[PDB]
């Protein structure tokens, strides 16, 4: 008889199955459904790509995951029920459809989120006073996002002081205040930040402000700025660990100042693609065979892809 | 006896 | 990057103005750049040609700086050029050259000398300027000085050009090429160093000049001093020729020889042996060479050097050679006693080092040395009078060595000697390290001679003493309470009568004693010394002391308490308490008892002695007043004394316990409890031999006659014989206690029923050895019982039986029963050889 | 649980027995586990808490016999129980195992943080039954017999590290540790230090302090790692010295005057080994050792008093002698420091530019006069031939003394002068010795000044070698150079006259267009005189010569001066010579005196060496050759104003004064006065204009 | 070096000193205390099939070995928790999981001889929820 064994050993060979085959053998006796849902098995769940609803959603979250990774996903539902709070750390949702009304009442309730992605979604002000109260959120991740306001990003901004590396980029919403705000209270930890896509926003005492008041910065993204010159180098010299710096698209930089670029020990990588015009990367690199140019491609501040977590669900 | 003697020569 | 060049640019002016700023200022930027090092190298390179003089300078001296900071490279073509600028057209261009190429070797390095050498043995070869030779010859010596392994392959080239040089007209050439040549011999091979000594062997055996037969001479010499055993092979045919050189009437040459007649002696102990009378005579002859004398002037006397050598070449003869210490005594000593008055204050010190190493050797020679004494004194009486501070050390120091040597050697000389000592002591001009050399011998000298030849001195000696005790320098103080030790033992013999009164000195030595005694922040040494000097004072002379004797043992008393004193205050208190005079010491030992018993849980092992030599004294001389409370304290620290981690201690506590219990009967109640345990424990131990025996065995005779109560023959035999019946891995044990109760017996005339008690009966292997132990010197049926305990099983007891019975014959009645016994049975034959052995070895 | 319950705790009371324990009943005990475990919802059933119950009454009831003992009983009890417990918990963990493998994990998973596992939880009891009342006891006995070794008696090392390693191990790190044992043990090493050092320095003398400080830090040092933990290394040293040396810095400073009066190398090494532990206190021994070397050196130069005006000898030596004792103290006592050599090296460039001789000489140059004089006394040729060993190492110590000396221009001319004057009359003791003095020099200054002593000695080479080749074509001859040599320049007398026009003839021949200037007051001899009455020899000059060769009775020296056309001024002065040595009848003369020959005279020996200096010569020369150097240095000045103006077109007063100094370092030092004339020269020769307004500035003007 | 291990039936074996290191409880009873040890549980064959087992682990090769009846392997499987061992306590949770994988969920029950509990509302929300 299986009757009478223990839970251990139930266990033990309950964590040598797959997902679908969990699934179908839950269905066997109600002691096996018991071992089955449990904090051992929810360590780490995946679900991308593949639609579902909050109510589903909701109570998987209150089962114990931790690392919850479902990109892609469409879940525009009504929520009807109230869970408590949870204990999801890495909580992934770019690129995801899901309402206004549905996101806000997810975010409310989980309060240790050490990690965060709401790229390609939208989100409002009660979103963000709701996701102020997260402040051992070690990276963040805000691109393409837009709908807050300079009061509701500077209160954010002030309640996390512990975040390493923020993405405050291609805001299609923001403006000059918002722009400035962001940089007055920007944390003074920020190891890596992305500023790019404010062309007509991003100002020189802004960035001299933002290098006065980081002096940590290792990677560093100014793409699609025109509003740079000599006297931004400069600043970026006053930094001492900018091993990664991008001013891609930048128009009112000349070719030929990038060479001053190469003063700084701690340099690694530039892109400069867009300002640079054929033929003349070569002379740049002879002049400064001590780097990389046009290396990378894509960026990689805050990128999921989860953080060197394994999802085994 | 014996005498010994100096002097400076030139051009 | 523009402001090098423009200084650069600059330095081209053709206005020596702009040129030495624009250098000047290089050279100080240069100071705490990548292609513009070659050209600043190549531009200061240039400058050494500048017309003006003020540029050359500044050229020639920032090359220090410059090779400290320019990468690896440069330095190879800087060097290069210099070198190659040393073997130039124009004389001021080799000049500074030379002079900046020093400074660049100065400022560092394996290949720029392979580089340098090349170069440098055509500089040296070339003879048309000898100035540039000068620092070649520097630079190729300061380089085979410093890893001159690394040049073997340029050995034949450096040495075929180092040897032509030997003829140049410049002397300076000559001693720079000896110097080199010394360095080259230092390490550098077979082939070259059986090439060289060919040619110089072959230059002396032509004499083509005085001039350069000097010259060979020397760099012989200089070559025997640095390579030392590699010479001695050649010595064969180096000696005729040095020697033949010595005769002829030139005052330097001489010298030279004698140095390489000294230099083969000390180095070549091995070859010189046949040559060392020759030697001998040379010195001996040319010591008193000396033509323009009899017993702003520009006369350049050469004369003094060749005795100086002579007395180096004897005293380096003399301190090798110990076999023929009678032929030294024979032919050398007078030689050396004669010339201690010769006029030259250098050659004075090594006539005296001579004698010194002869007197060092002699530690029969001892007669000579004693015949030959009377005109050692004769000779240093009128040289102590001199003036000179450094000549009177030497005969210190011979005195010193010739009192050490042999002890009554100045026995009839006492007269003559004091006065040069006094007045040395008592001298304005002296120097502080004269009066401690003269201390020092008058000390030597007081200790090693009876005490009757100082008695009419003593006058003339205690004024200057007692003054010198308060000189202010420290170790003067030191030496003075040391000599002053001494003198009170002289002044007062206590293990011989006298009839010399002492009483007009004693307050004198009392006072200046005292002051030292009452400073406690004078230095240690003397704080020692000035206890060591009280003690001995109240030791040797305390009756006279009177009212100043209660107060000093208070000061004595004091000193216990510290932790760096105490120890000499304890052997001080040993001395005082055991003199022929009865000294009061009574007000003290009360708190001093106490403070003694202290000592023993210190850990200590020097300090435990002392106390308790110094307890036992106390007890056995002043028992008169001893309180029930003092005694306690000492009894109670004892039984962790005795052990068997060191036997030593044991023992001295085990003396002082037997010298307790001789004298003071009452208080021997008190080691009923653990320290009797501790002693019976300690007497199983394995380890326990030697004069710990007869400690023990004294204690117990000592104890047992006092007759206190839980302590009798009864009850000690039970306690020592206990362990036995009650239920022993060592055969010693047994031995231990057989003589400890055989003592016991020995003590109590009234045991013959206990004797009985024990021959009636591992039991009985113990009590055969204690029969024996009693037997051994007193005698009291045992023969048939012994007999047949002889027959056992047990070989362990059959050798005990055996020694029970021999010791019990040491006899009238046993030998001949003993004799007959041996020849009566082959069994009974080892055991008889046994016996019969035992009965000789304690006959 | 009933079931197995009772066997379960007759056999851990076995194990707590520390008695023999069979194998098989481990194996049992074991087999009760799993059968009362094994029937999420795991099953606790409250074992944990009944084998916390059972824990914690034994505890108590070991607590109940050791609570009333004292300081010595204590320590035993204590390491006993403790080892006992370890073991028998480390066994009981080994039995009960299979509840941390899933029900203590499972706990923890849950969230709940009350639990541990059973080792653990036997340790957490231990501390809180056992450990909470006895703890203030164990420490006071463990200080009471750290107290008791620390004064000399042997204390038992196991007790005290047992205790140790039950603290540290009741940490469950070192958080109890430090709470319960380090400060109480630091807070008495504080007590017990602080009234030993008190006590000991009142008595003892504060020589041994040093040693019974050095011997205590490392009887600490090693007491730590013998029965304690190693982490209190840093602590307790600083501790330590903090109490033991920084304290008592006062009587240390006080103290090394004393030893520095009189030399004590080892107690100052010692001193120097205590006060470098402490951080930033060196610094003011190193100003009284500044101090007291300057003070020794004015005290060792005062002493001399007039004799060293005149004797070059004695104050050199006295500089030399201060000057090796103290580096012989620096290089051993306080091991080749920086500061120290600093301190050495300030105080020697004080004492020797101004002491008692320059302020009686009213100048500073002095000094190098003295030493220059020094070393020509060292290399001539005296009655005793110097040793080669003894004469290197002097002039080494006379280049060091040279180093110091700011006016080294002084020392080059007098050097200069006396060479020149050495090798022109032949007086060399050896020439090693003057080989390695140029070799020295061309190091120690600059190569326009070696250059002129190197044509010195081309001349005097070319000159003897065309002497030996002139000996073949037949006296001694030197002929030099016009520019090389110091030398300034009479009727030539008819006994040498052949020897004169023999030796032009000879040096007309060989060279041609060269004129030969002779000399006749450098110029030496021997003389002939058959008018003496006796057959004698008297080396004397040519002057002499001429004044000796004359009378050959009764002159007056104005027929003297026709006769050989002498100066009078120099006429008085080689005749007092010949008076002062008993050969001449007639101190003060006159232009008519009449001037005889002494017949008959008598002398100790024939040779006689009347060649003396005259009287005044010296101090005529000193006088000249200081007034040259004077105006030498006017020029040097101007050159390098004019220099420095030429490339900086506007420059600060000041900062003309620091590069002017700066420039001539090496040579002297300028005097501010001297700078501040030359400049107004030069604005009087045009050479530069001071701007109008921005006063106290200089332009350069062409 | 010899230790002797004694099984439920009596049987005694032989195991070495680094053999029989690869069980916790072992290891623990080497680590922290010329005689048998006897295992209550153990019984005649297991033990000899661990023996085994411990040795060749001194894959195609556990299937070989594990290729034996259900309750043969269910019997061992609790041999492997007894002995705390951690290699074949893996392999026997592999293989059941490996038997339950690619199975019916209706015929499994029977297989493991489990009889269903559960009600029709009960199962229809347990489908409901599975949906996903």
């Amino acid at each position: 008889s299986w009757d009478s064994l223990p839970d251990e050993l139930l266990l033990g060979i309950f964590s040598c199955l797959c997902l679908p085959e969990l699934l179908k053998v839950s269905g066997v006796c109600k002691r096996w459904y018991r071992l089955a849902s449990d904090e051992s098995l929810w360590q780490t769940l995946d679900l991308t790509g593949k639609n579902l609803h909050p109510d589903v959603t909701g109570r998987l979250l209150s089962q114990g995951v931790i690392a919850f990774r479902c990109p892609r996903s469409f879940m525009d539902q009504p929520l009807a029920e109230h869970f408590s709070p949870f204990r999801v750390q890495h909580m992934d949702l770019s690129n995801s459809v899901i309402e206004v009304s549905t996101l806000h009442g997810i975010l409310s309730q989980c309060s240790k989120l050490q990690n965060l992605s709401l790229e390609g979604l939208r989100l409002s002000d009660p979103i963000v006073n709701t996701l102020a109260k997260n402040s051992n959120l070690v990276r963040l991740n805000l691109s393409g996002c837009s709908g807050f306001s300079e009061f509701a990003l500077q209160t954010l901004l002030s309640s996390c002081s512990r975040l390493d590396e923020l993405n405050l980029s291609w805001c299609f919403d923001f403006t000059e205040k918002h722009v400035q705000v962001a940089v007055a209270h920007v944390s003074e930890t920020i190891t890596q930040l992305n500023l790019s896509g404010y062309r007509k926003n991003l100002q020189k005492s802004d960035l001299s402000t933002l290098v006065r008041r980081c002096p940590n910065l290792v990677h560093l993204d100014l793409s699609d700025s025109v509003m740079l010159k000599n006297d931004c180098f400069q600043e970026f010299f006053q930094l001492n660990y900018l091993q990664h710096l991008s001013l891609s698209r930048c128009y009112d930089i000349i070719p030929e100042t990038l060479l001053e670029l190469g003063e700084i020990p701690t340099l690694k990588t530039l892109q400069v693609f867009g300002i640079v015009p054929d033929g003349t990367l070569q002379l740049l690199k002879e002049a400064l065979p001590h780097l990389q140019i046009n290396c990378s491609h894509f960026t990689t501040i805050a990128r999921p892809t989860i953080w060197g977590i394994k999802c085994r669900l | 006896k014996k005498w010994n003697a100096v002097a400076l020569w030139a051009w | 990057s523009y402001h090098i060049s423009n200084l650069l640019e600059k330095m081209t002016s053709s206005d020596k103005d702009f040129r030495f700023m624009a250098t000047n200022d290089l050279m100080t930027e240069l100071q705490k750049d990548d292609d513009s090092e070659r050209k600043v190298v190549k531009m200061i390179l240039k400058l050494l040609e500048d017309k003006n003089g003020e540029v050359q300078n500044l050229a020639v001296k920032c090359l220090g700086p410059l090779v400290s900071k320019v990468k690896e490279y440069q330095v190879e073509t800087i060097v290069d050029t210099l070198c190659t600028n040393m073997l130039s057209d124009k004389e001021q261009l080799r000049d500074i050259s030379s002079i900046g190429l020093k400074t660049v070797i100065g400022e560092l390095a394996a290949n720029v000398c392979k580089k340098i050498t090349g170069r440098l043995t055509s500089a040296i070869a070339k003879q048309e300027d000898v100035s540039v030779q000068l620092e070649a010859l520097d630079i190729m010596a300061d380089m085979l000085s410093r890893q001159g392994g690394l040049l073997v392959n340029f050995h034949p080239s450096i040495l075929t050009c180092l040897l032509p040089q030997l003829t140049s007209p410049r002397l300076a050439v000559r001693k720079r090429t000896i110097i080199a040549l010394g360095h080259l011999v230092m390490s550098c091979g077979n082939i070259v160093f059986v090439d060289l000594i060919e040619h110089l062997l072959s230059e002396l055996s032509k004499n083509d000049s005085m001039s350069t037969t000097r010259t060979y001479i020397q760099c012989i010499a200089a070559i025997s001093r640095q390579a030392g055993h590699r010479i001695g092979e050649y010595l064969e045919k180096i000696i005729p020729l040095v020697v033949k050189f010595c005769n002829v009437d030139d005052d330097e040459l001489r010298e030279y020889c004698i140095q390489a007649f000294e230099s083969f002696v000390r180095r070549c102990p091995k070859e010189v042996y046949p040559h060392v009378s020759t030697i001998i005579n040379i010195c001996l002859k040319y010591l008193t060479y000396d033509p323009n004398y009899n017993y702003y002037s520009d006369d350049d006397d050469m004369s003094w050097k060749v005795r100086r050598a002579a007395a180096k070449c004897l005293d380096a003869v003399v301190s090798t050679r110990h076999e023929m210490l009678p032929e030294f005594y024979k032919t050398v000593s007078p030689a050396l006693i004669s010339r201690f008055k010769e006029r030259e204050e250098n050659v004075k010190a090594d006539v005296f080092h001579a004698y010194l190493s002869l007197l060092k050797q002699t530690r029969t020679p001892l007669t000579m040395l004693q015949s030959q004494v009377p005109n050692i004194v004769k000779a240093l009486h009128k040289q102590m009078k001199e003036k000179s501070v450094k000549t009177r050390q030497c005969c210190f120091n011979m005195l010193t060595e010739l009192v050490n040597v042999l002890p009554g050697a100045l026995t009839q000389h006492i007269p003559v000697l004091v006065p040069g000592i006094i007045f040395s002591l008592n001298d304005k001009s002296s120097s502080s390290n004269l009066k401690i050399d003269a201390l020092s011998c008058l000390y030597v000298i007081l200790c090693n001679h009876s005490p009757q030849v100082f008695h009419p001195h003593v006058q003339a000696l205690v004024p200057p003493v007692v003054a010198c005790v308060g000189d202010p320098f420290y170790k003067i103080t030191s030496e003075a309470l040391l000599v002053t030790q001494q003198l009170v033992k002289v002044i007062r013999p206590l293990d011989q009568p006298s009839s010399f009164d002492a009483t007009p000195y004693i307050k004198d030595l009392f006072t200046c004693t005292i002051k030292r005694l009452k400073a406690a922040d004078i230095d240690q040494e003397v704080k020692e010394r000035a206890i060591s000097c009280m003690g001995q004072i109240i030791c040797n002379l305390g009756d006279n002391l009177g009212s100043d004797l209660p107060n000093t043992l208070q000061i004595f008393l004091e000193r216990l308490k510290n932790e760096i004193t105490r120890l000499t205050t304890v052997k001080a208190l040993t001395l005082i308490a055991g003199s022929p005079l009865k000294i009061d010491l009574r007000p003290v030992l009360g708190e001093g008892v106490p403070i003694l018993a202290s000592f023993l849980r210190k850990n200590q092992r020097a300090l435990k002695l002392g106390t308790l030599s110094a307890l036992d004294i106390l007890i056995k001389n002043y028992s008169d007043s001893l309180t029930a409370a003092m005694i306690d304290a000492v009894l109670d620290e004892l039984p962790p004394l005795i052990s068997e981690s060191d036997m030593h201690v044991s023992q001295m506590a085990i003396s002082f316990l037997t010298t307790l219990a001789k004298v003071y009967p009452s208080s021997l109640s008190k080691i009923s409890g653990s320290i009797l345990n501790e002693l019976i424990g300690l007497v199983r131990s394995p380890l326990l031999q030697g004069g710990a025996l007869s400690a023990m065995l004294d204690f117990f005779q000592a104890l047992v006659v006092t007759g206190t109560n839980n302590l009798g023959y009864m009850d000690l035999l039970r306690m020592l014989t206990g362990p036995v019946y009650s239920q022993l891995t060592h055969k010693q044990s047994y031995y231990s206690i057989a003589k400890c109760v055989a003592a016991l017996t020995r003590a109590c005339p009234k045991e013959g029923p206990a004797v009985v008690g024990q021959f009636i009966q591992s039991i009985r292997l113990l009590a055969l050895l204690s029969l024996g132990e009693v037997g051994h010197h007193i005698d009291l049926e045992l023969k048939s019982v012994i007999l047949e305990a002889f027959s056992s099983p047990s070989e362990e007891v059959k050798s005990a039986a055996s020694y029970a019975l021999g010791s019990i014959s040491v006899l009238p009645e046993y030998l001949p029963f003993v004799l007959q016994e041996i020849t009566s049975q082959p069994k009974r034959q080892y055991l008889l050889l046994h016996s019969l052995k035992e009965i000789i070895s304690s006959a | 649980l009933d079931q197995i319950w009772d066997d379960l705790r007759a056999g851990i009371q076995q194990v707590y027995t520390r008695q023999s324990m069979a194998k098989s009943r481990y194996m049992e005990l074991y087999t009760h586990v799993y059968n009362y475990c094994t029937s999420a919802q795991f099953v606790g059933l409250e074992l944990y808490k009944r084998l916390k119950e059972f824990l914690k009454n034994y505890l108590t009831n070991l607590l109940k016999d050791g609570e009333d003992l004292m300081d010595e009983s204590v320590l035993k009890f204590y390491t006993q129980q403790w080892e006992d417990y370890r073991f028998s918990s480390k066994v009981l963990n080994g039995i009960c195992a299979y509840l941390n493998r899933h029900w203590v994990r499972r706990e923890c998973d849950e969230g709940r943080k009350g639990i541990y596992e059973i080792y653990s939880l036997a340790l957490v009891t231990w501390r809180d039954c056992l450990f909470r009342p006895l703890n203030k006891q164990v420490t006071n006995a463990v200080l009471k017999l750290i107290e008791k070794e620390r004064n000399g008696e042997t204390i038992n090392t196991r007790l005290i590290s047992g205790v140790v390693q039950s603290y540290v191990e009741l940490g469950l790190t070192l958080t109890v540790y430090k709470e319960s044992f380090e400060s109480q043990f630091l807070a008495d090493t504080e007590r017990f230090y602080t009234r030993e050092s008190t006590e000991f320095l009142q008595q003892n003398p504060v020589t041994e302090y040093m040693k019974k400080a050095e011997a205590r830090l490392l009887e600490e040092q090693r007491r730590v790692q013998v029965y304690l933990h190693e982490s209190t290394q840093d602590e307790l040293a600083r501790k330590c010295e903090q109490v033991l040396i920084e304290k008592h810095l006062e009587i240390f400073h006080t103290e090394f005057q004393n030893l520095l009066d009189a030399d004590k190398n080892e107690d100052l090494g010692r001193m120097y080994n205590l006060v470098s532990r402490i951080q930033d206190g060196l610094g003011e021994l190193k100003k009284l050792l500044e101090t007291h070397i300057h003070n020794q050196g004015l005290a060792a130069i005062e002493k001399c008093g007039e004799a060293a005006l005149n004797d070059p000898k004695m104050y050199v030596q006295t500089v030399l002698d201060v000057h090796k004792k103290y580096n012989a103290l620096v290089m051993s006592a306080f091991n080749n420091d920086a500061g120290f050599v600093a301190a050495l090296d300030k105080a020697c460039g004080r004492f020797i530019n101004n002491n008692a001789v320059t302020k009686m000489a009213q100048s500073s140059s002095k000094s190098p006069e003295l030493l220059a004089r020094y070393c020509d006394s060292l290399l001539k040729k005296s009655s005793k031939n110097p040793e080669e060993a003894e004469l290197e190492d002097t002039l080494n110590q006379v280049m060091v003394v040279f180093k110091y000396i700011e006016d080294k221009d002084v020392f080059q001319k007098f050097y200069a002068k006396m060479l020149a004057k050495r090798l022109v009359h032949q007086n060399s003791a050896s020439d090693d010795a003057e080989a390695s003095m140029i070799s020295k020099l061309k190091q120690a200054c600059g190569f326009e000044y070696t250059s002129k002593l190197q044509r010195m000695f081309q001349d005097i080479g070319v000159s003897k070698d065309l002497n030996e080749q002139f000996k073949k074509h037949l006296f001694s001859i030197q002929v030099l150079s016009s520019g090389s040599w110091p030398f300034q320049q009479f009727a030539l007398p008819s006994e040498l006259e052949r020897s004169y026009q023999r030796f032009t003839a000879f040096y007309a021949s060989r060279h041609s267009g060269r004129k030969l200037t002779w000399l006749y007051q450098l110029s030496k001899g021997e003389l002939v005189t058959n008018c003496f009455k006796n057959r004698y020899t008297l080396q004397a000059s040519t002057f002499q010569m001429a004044i000796l060769l004359q009378y050959n009775d009764a002159y007056t020296v104005q027929q003297l001066t026709d006769s050989t056309q002498i100066k009078m001024d120099i006429l008085a002065q080689v005749l007092q010579i010949l008076l002062k040595s008993k050969l001449l009848v007639l101190v003060e003369l006159k232009p008519d005196t009449l001037i005889k020959l002494y017949l008959g005279y008598k002398n100790k020996k024939l040779r006689v060496n009347i060649n003396v200096p005259m009287k005044t010569e010296q101090k005529q020369e000193q006088e000249t050759t200081h007034k040259n150097i004077e105006e030498d240095r006017k020029l040097l000045i101007q050159a390098a104003i004019v220099r420095i103006m030429k490339m900086r077109k506007v420059l600060k007063h000041q900062q003309l004064l620091g590069e002017v100094l700066t420039q001539l370092s090496s040579r002297f030092k300028p005097r501010v006065p001297v700078i501040k004339k030359c400049i107004d020269i030069l604005i009087e020769k045009e050479y530069l204009e001071r701007v109008d307004g921005e006063k106290d500035t200089y332009s350069y003007l062409a | 070096p010899s230790i002797k291990l004694q099984s439920s039936d009596g049987e005694i074996f032989e195991v070495d000193v680094e053999i029989a290191k690869q069980s916790v409880t072992i290891k623990t009873m080497l680590e922290d205390l010329d005689d048998p040890v006897p295992l209550p549980n153990v019984n005649a064959a297991i033990l000899k099939k661990v023996i085994q087992w411990c040795t060749h682990h001194k894959p195609v090769w556990d299937q070989e070995f594990l290729k034996v009846d259900q309750g043969t392997l269910f019997e061992l499987i609790l041999a492997a928790n007894y002995l705390d061992i951690k290699g074949l306590l893996d392999v026997t949770c592999k293989t059941v999981a490996n038997m339950i994988k690619g199975k019916t969920p209706e015929e499994i029950r029977k297989t493991f001889n489990i009889k269903n509990d559960f009600t029709e509302e009960e199962e229809a929300q347990v489908r409901k929820e599975n949906q996903w």
